[PDB]
RNA sequence: AUACUUACCUUAAGAUAUCAGAGGAGAGUCCUACUGAUCAAACAUGCGCUUCCAAUAGUAGAAGGACGUUAAGCAUUUAUCAUUGAACUAUAAUUGUUCAUUGAAGUCAUUGAUGCAAACUCCUUGGUCACACACACAUACGGCGCGGAAGGCGUGUUUGCUGACGUUUCCAUUCCCUUGUUUCAAUCAUUGGUUAAUCCCUUGAUUCCUUUGGGGAUUUUUGGGUUAAACUGAUUUUUGGGGCCCUUUGUUUCUUCUGCCUGGAGAAGUUUGACACCAAAUUCAAAUUGGUGUUAGGGGAGCUGGGGCCUUUCAAAAGAGAGCUUUGUAGAGGCAUUCUUUUUGACUACUUUUCUCUAGCGUGCCAUUUUAGUUUUUGACGGCAGAUUCGAAUGAACUUAAGUUUAUGAUGAAGGUAUGGCUGUUGAGAUUAUUUGGUCGGGAUUGUAGUUUGAAGAUGUGCUCUUUUGAGCAGUCUCAACUUUGCUCGUUCCCGUUAUGGGAAAAAUUUUGGAAGGUCUUGGUAGGAACGGGUGGAUCUUAUAAUUUUUGAUUUAU
RNA sequence: UGGUAUGUUC
């Protein structure tokens, strides 16, 4: 889906993608993850669960396939029953807008701590 | 057999994307069109596409970034073109495109013709006295 | 907010990339602002790299959807079991048919569920960008614009996970304009250049005076100095016109106040601060406490990091001088000699037979000389025909004029000019004769003669080993380094001399690394370095291969 | 050698 996805980044370097993520049953989850475990649970905001019925099944078996799409929102779904995770789309921001928004986050938070320094004395 | 397309879509950055998005405008429902990953055959001096559509010639040149070549098997499938839209404004990406009959025909269409090689080398010649 | 009581708890460890070598500490372990290599992270930086970035010369369209409509669209499929009564098909827990009493749960949904298919409408995203509405391409497409988004590869610097607190008897320490943009015209001021007047220093030239030399004036010739009458590039104050935008929806969104569509503004402040808002008990308002979010964007001077080009200087490598005849030294390597006998293996010559280009001369084959022929060249040159043209300079004709044709047509340029050809000249490629030359026997079989090795004798100078024809060293041969003498070729310069030698540079020039300067482009501009942790978050190992993910009961098969 | 939460008085 032309969008490149990174050629040598990990799960600390995907956050805030699109992800399309496949479970043992096939029910993909699409959405932005937030956070991760050593267990890799995925948090998910604005998730869709989309499957396949039955009936269509016997069309996908060697075209239009006609899935089964249901909202979850943010959900956050356990890493037991996953089995793959792929990214299918990138977000809205750019990596340099990330990069001055982290920037705006660290000199907030460093004068937060300043502030917590005042009113501590 | 060459046509001249004026007033086409500037920047798709691949060649082979742009063919398959003005074989997808020329014609809905194609062969070619509605299978991508496909392997885009090369024809030196093999049809490719109904209604007579052989082939289509882009360049990046800086002189005309919009506007561009096709070439067909004959004059009998331009004058079909011709006759089929009749000064009719065909869609394309966002924009509407002016086709008319160029006044110099395509190396394939030489390539057609003489094989019913010479004119290549007329265009090295040229091509040398404009790079001295 | 202080003071006190009560309820619960008081901590799994070890470490921060890997390999090789050297040194230190009393086989094993630790350290090195120790050295080389790999890998990781960060910051810059470049690869004619890879993909994408939506009409406005219109009322569209690309990607993803509608948890939107037509749509109760069209075609199909299901909507509980058991006992008994009046008939009953009947192997069942009377299954099947019509009616009912009773018994346990009892998805809603049948406008339901699945499949199929078209049309309409609406949402989120973009460079909705700078020039032009243009004749390119077999080496398939001049990817040689300003960027942005995603990614690959390559180079340089720093560090070996990162961030807060404290200390340093550590370094640090800038600003200016702007809060719709752009363009054109008018005016003031400033800077840089050109022309002349009051002019001035030097000089090519003109004129006059005077003592070889100099002085007066002009050309302000050449360069520079003073002043600013005229012209040009750039900045700035004000006004006016034209184009676009105002969704900036709280009318610029950095904040506050005033204020706005006959306009787009004005004033103040900016990171131990300020502004706006939420929540509350104190019984209006007001005040107090806990949090949230913002403090922005663009341009310019200075400093600094990095990328590319050019110039100056130093160090290193080739060029530099090389090739050869002679001497001495000594390095490496190889073996020392000769005859006879035997004929162990090889080679040559001759005999017999067989086979082969023809068994032999010639013929034929091989080299190639362009001497000649034939043939070929996206070969080259010149010219002819489509008009050979163009520097449309000039003349003439058709013609208002333009345009066309033709000449002055080699004075200069375009291979010819063709999108059909052709002429003549020249070289090169192939063949044959020839300037000429070489070649005409080879393979298989049989025996002999000659040379050398397997072996025996005599031998050849001496040392070590040894049964010995014996192997190593002095011996001898060949080659490389120093060294000298003359010849030849030769980079540059000089000299004997332009034959050729002598001397010097042992050079001009190419590359790499380092030092400096100029130009093009980009980022940053207020925190940084060291140490300390009963510091916080990340990464690895073992608990942890056993019910909680991660060391398996999800390919539905007996 | 401590932390979290809660209730009274100033």
């Amino acid at each position: 889906s032309k969008i490149q996805v990174a050629h040598s980044s990990r799960l600390a370097n995907l956050i805030d993608y699109k992800l399309r993520v496949l479970t043992q049953d096939g029910r993909v989850y699409i959405g932005q993850l937030m956070a991760f475990d050593k267990h890799m649970n995925l948090v998910l905001n604005e998730c869709i669960e989309e499957r396949v019925p039955k009936t269509q099944l016997d069309k996908l078996r060697p075209l239009n396939i006609k899935v089964e799409k249901r909202v979850l929102g943010l959900t956050i779904l356990r890493g037991e029953q996953i089995l793959s995770t792929v990214v299918e789309d990138k977000p809205l921001l750019s990596k340099k807008e990330r990069l001055v928004r982290d920037k705006k986050e660290k000199k907030q938070a460093q004068k937060q701590t300043k502030l917590r320094k005042e009113k501590e004395k | 057999s060459a046509l001249y397309f004026q007033n086409l879509p500037s920047r798709p950055a691949n060649k082979e994307n742009y063919t398959r998005l003005l074989l997808k405008h020329i014609n809905p429902n194609n062969k070619y069109a509605i299978n991508p990953s496909l392997p885009l055959p090369h024809n030196k001096l093999l049809l490719d596409d109904q209604m007579g559509l052989l082939e289509v010639s882009i360049s990046r040149s800086s002189k005309m970034t919009n506007q561009a070549f096709l070439t067909f098997v004959t004059q009998e499938e331009a004058d079909r073109f011709l006759e089929k839209y009749t000064t009719t404004a065909l869609k394309v990406q966002g924009r509407k495109v002016r086709m008319g009959k160029a006044r110099t025909n395509s190396l394939l269409g030489l390539s057609i013709e003489m094989q019913k090689y010479n004119l290549d080398i007329k265009k090295v010649l040229k091509a040398r006295k404009l790079k001295r």
